[PDB]
RNA sequence: CUUGAGUCUCGUAGAGGGGGGUAGAAUUCCAGGUGUAGCGGUGAAAUGCGUAGAGAUCUGGAGGAAUACCGGUGGCGAAGGCGGCCCCCUGGACGAAGACUGACGCUCAGGUGCGAAAGCGUGGGGAGCAAACAGGAUUAGAUACCCUGGUAGUCCACGCCGUAAACGAUGUCGACUUGGAGGUUGUGCCCUUGAGGCGUGGCUUCCGGAGCUAACGCGUUAAGUCGACCGCCUGGGGAGUAC
């Protein structure tokens, strides 16, 4: 099992959709064995420059311990589901539990 | 790349001890599952001709290797390209 | 002078934003190693972190308006 | 290059420090060699050539000036 | 795959078939067959009103199912067929509740897949679903252009569009031929490109070819008498006229849609 | 016949030639004036002078909407990139903010072949 | 037998290769707003574009190609070559301690593979650039240089071609022979007291001793002292041409 690092970004707009989402990747990796090392919603936040003409998008962070079929679903997912405007996977070597400096 | 695991096992297979590493039989053994191993990817990605290369050259340590064999000890040859399945 | 120095520092991190906006000009370019006085491997390592906060628009591209 | 001119800034100070940003920016440098396509063996060519002049001229500078020129 | 024929005769030198395996070789599903009398472009005047159709092999009717219509219920490709009746193949599927149908085969598609139509239907190659729920951007095929007509738009060999546009109640597709065209978002469209796409890369190889197509050989203007054409014919080869059709009007640039009532649903024109 | 009392002035000065545009602050366009319409060609529309004039011509025209800040956005390489602004300044707006957004490519097009000269 | 050669364990740095996504800047085009006589170009002009509203400026859209800064006589690769970010597949190099095999090695005529750019075939794509081509200049002429345009091509897939000042103009492998200053990447000890002290490996740049060289220069990465094998040369032209 490869450890993936994932920050998505979603659409102020549906900033209330968050906590669903966020059951729900959690849900699918669990369901498929995959262990959650962290798991941070940073809220909203300023974009350094506009997205889609918005500002002010919701990120939220989770390393992940996962199968890499379900990464590849994860993305997909996160692809074809048009709230998330940005996405992140990306691979990590160890557990990074500890807290990031964004919330820190 | 071969897995640890699965390393150690050819190696418990064809090694007189499991700390046995350079018997010539474990390291063709060794050499073979690899370029097993890489069948299925050079299949996908034709042009890769660098990886290809090491492929080559694995391929041909396995036939210098083989050839000592053949020299050294008749039997012990036939029954690893038995036990391995490769012509001649 | 080279930040890293006191650390040693473990892995440079894309969300340490605070520390890549001393590493990133007021334009947002990324600062030469000649300059800023980094050492190369981290100097590489640091300017994968900033392409990548780019990405995620922690870091701007550009110092346009917006 | 951006500048805002401050509250009591004259405005040649003004002047003084968005040609100042801009140079350090180095602006007109970039357009300078984006002007028109340099061949990449050029460039290279380009690059070897500052860089043995520099290093022959620093160690002429140190090592060679260090006598009595008069 | 391509495969070119050795020169064994003079016939065969040229020819290039496009042979795949995966069709199947049998007969197809008898309940959606049905006849197919051929016309040799005579129309109920008994005219010919398109030149240089006629002949040709029997063929009996697929009866493809371009509306798309079981929503919900998942069906499985069981097989590929070759259908006569079209430049593309065909699928053989079964739906879940028992009724087997046949669908223009899309790429990669093969025989135990699962495909499904509708609107909670997953994004993915012969998955059918309203314009509004494609993303933007995606590639379709067998495109409606009224809702609930059956697909117009993409149906031949490796063919497909592009959703370029969602605003509001239309998409902007570009069509194969280059051309934009609103459509309305209602408008079922299924997803991925018409499979058979080496098609084009055959080559007939003889007249009979032609023939076996059904298509009759074309007499040139030029070779006829002034009665016959506008083109006529002169002493020894003549031309001296501006190119027409047979029945006068200018060939090769002179545009004749003519067509008012769906102007308004061309946003760009074809071009090239 | 509006009043805006704030625009922007846009200093495209290429080596050939300096268009000044004031405009206001959304983007429309006000006045404008150029060193070959300012009555320069060749080596002569080439040059800080000229540009200093066009800044003038510039000035005067967009005199009716009564402007009066103004923030001046500098593009180009060019031999007023500062003649212009200066002139502005004696025609007699209150310089607020200068900004260069001359545009770079990240790697981009390529550009055309090297003159032989 | 274990010193050459290889295997295993753990790490390390890397534009090494193949596939698939994506980001921002910029050019072009398209639609719209503002706005008005110029723009563009050059040594100076003209062709060209613009009162049928251009250039400038703001908004939105399309699409292709390439990845600013970082960036370095930095790195990786047998060479050709490789440069945004992310994932998937994948090759090699290097260090540490051990353990294992036990000369398994070096070189290589034929042979086989890889091999920039241009070029070719078939099917796509086509923004920018640009052989050919067109017009404008310059000129004695100007089938050029300069200017305005501009098609193959440059891009993608899969085949072919099989060559370059494909150069370090320096064949591969191994051993030995004074030094100095760096770069890069490991690693051992020293309290890292700080960025730091003393070692020990790999690759790499410059300078220089002996020696060598026709000289220029090379100089522990040799063009020095040697061993193995290969490739190649024997005056200029004719000619890397004819058959
Ligand atoms: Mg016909
Ligand atoms: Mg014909
Ligand atoms: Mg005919
Ligand atoms: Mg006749
Ligand atoms: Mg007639
Ligand atoms: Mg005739
Ligand atoms: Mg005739
Ligand atoms: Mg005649
Ligand atoms: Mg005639
Ligand atoms: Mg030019
Ligand atoms: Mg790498
Ligand atoms: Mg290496
Ligand atoms: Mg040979
Ligand atoms: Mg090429
Ligand atoms: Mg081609
Ligand atoms: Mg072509
Ligand atoms: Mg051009
Ligand atoms: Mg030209
Ligand atoms: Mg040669
Ligand atoms: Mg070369
Ligand atoms: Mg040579
Ligand atoms: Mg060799
Ligand atoms: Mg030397
Ligand atoms: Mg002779
Ligand atoms: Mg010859």
């Amino acid at each position: 099992m490869r450890h993936y690092e994932i920050v998505f970004m979603v659409h102020p707009d549906q900033s209330e959709q968050v906590p669903g989402m966020i059951e729900r990747y959690t849900a699918a990796i669990t369901g498929a064995e995959g262990k959650i090392h962290r798991l941070e919603d940073w809220g909203r936040r300023q974009l350094a420059y506009p997205i889609n003409k918005l500002h002010k998008a919701h990120y939220v962070l989770m390393n992940v311990e996962a199968p890499q079929e379900v990464i590849d679903e994860l993305e997909t997912t996160f692809r074809f589901n048009d709230a998330v405007i940005r996405s992140m996977v990306m691979r990590t070597k160890h557990a990074v539990t500890e807290a990031s400096p964004m919330v820190k | 790349s071969l897995s640890t695991e699965a390393t150690a096992k050819i190696v418990s297979e064809f090694g007189r001890d499991a700390n046995d590493t350079g018997s010539t039989e474990v390291q063709v053994a060794l050499l073979t599952a690899q370029i097993n191993h890489l069948q299925g990817h050079f299949a996908e990605h034709k042009k890769d001709h660098h990886s290809r290369r090491g492929l080559l050259r694995m391929v041909s340590q396995r036939r210098k290797l083989l050839d000592y064999l053949k020299r050294k000890d008749v039997a012990r040859y036939t029954q690893l390209i038995e036990r391995l399945g490769l012509r001649r | 002078f080279c930040r890293f120095t006191a650390e040693g520092v473990q892995e440079i991190d894309y969300k340490d934003i605070a520390t890549l906006k001393n590493y990133i000009t007021e334009s947002g370019k990324i600062v030469p190693s000649r300059i800023t006085g980094t050492r190369a491997k981290y100097q590489r390592q640091l300017a994968r972190a900033i392409k990548r906060a780019r990405y995620l628009s922690l870091l701007p591209y550009t110092d346009r308006h917006q | 290059p951006v500048i805002k001119v401050r509250e009591n800034e004259p405005f040649d100070v003004a002047l003084r420090r968005f040609k100042r940003s801009c140079e350090k920016a180095g602006v007109l440098a970039e357009v300078r060699r984006r002007e028109f396509y340099e061949k990449p063996t050029t460039e290279r060519k380009r690059a070897k050539a500052s860089a043995v002049k520099r290093h022959a001229k620093k160690l002429a500078r140190e090592n060679a000036r260090r006598t009595r020129l008069y | 795959a391509v495969v070119k024929c050795k020169p064994t005769s003079p016939g065969r030198r040229h020819v290039v078939k496009v042979v795949n395996p995966e069709l199947h070789k049998g007969k197809p599903f008898a309940p959606l067959l049905e006849k197919n009398s051929k016309s040799g472009g005579r129309n109920n005047n008994g005219r010919i009103t398109t030149r240089h159709i006629g002949g040709g092999h029997k063929q009996a009717y697929r009866i493809v199912d371009f509306k798309r219509n079981k929503d919900g219920i998942p069906a499985v490709v069981e097989r590929l067929e070759y259908d006569p009746n079209r430049s593309a193949n065909i699928a053989l599927v079964l739906y879940k509740d028992g009724e087997r149908r046949y669908i223009l085969a899309p790429k990669g598609l093969k025989a135990g897949d699962q495909i499904q139509s509708g609107v909670d239907a997953a994004i993915k190659p012969g998955n059918t679903l309203p314009m509004r729920n494609i993303p933007v951007g995606s590639t379709v095929h067998n495109v409606e252009m009224k809702p609930g007509k059956g697909g117009q738009l993409a149906r031949s060999a490796g063919t497909y569009v592009q959703i370029v546009a969602r605003d509001g109640a239309y998409v902007t597709l570009r069509l194969r031929s280059g051309e934009m065209r609103k459509v309305e978002a209602d408008c079922r469209a299924t997803l991925g490109e018409v499979g058979n796409a080496e098609h084009m890369l055959r080559v007939l190889g003889k007249a009979g070819a032609a023939r076996w197509r059904g298509v009759r050989p074309t007499v040139r203007g030029t070779a006829m008498n002034p009665v016959d054409h506008p083109h006529g014919g002169g002493e020894g080869r003549n031309f001296g006229k501006h190119p027409v059709t047979p029945w006068g009007v200018q060939t090769k640039g002179k545009k004749t849609r003519s067509n008012k009532r769906t102007d308004k649903f061309i946003v760009r024109r074809r071009s090239k | 016949r509006k009043q805006v009392s704030d625009g922007v002035a846009h200093i495209h000065a290429s080596f050939n030639n300096t268009i000044v545009t004031i405009t206001d602050r959304q983007g429309n366009a006000l006045g404008w004036a150029t060193a070959g319409g300012s009555g320069f060609r060749g080596s002569r529309k080439s040059t800080p002078f000229a540009a200093q004039v066009a800044a003038e011509r510039c000035a005067d025209a967009v005199k009716e909407y009564g402007i009066k800040n103004l923030e001046v956005m500098v593009k180009g390489p060019g031999p007023g990139r500062e003649s212009t602004i200066r002139a502005l300044n004696a025609a007699g707006f209150r310089i607020t903010n200068i900004t260069d957004v001359t545009p770079i490519p990240h790697n981009g097009c390529r550009p055309p072949k090297k003159r032989r000269v």
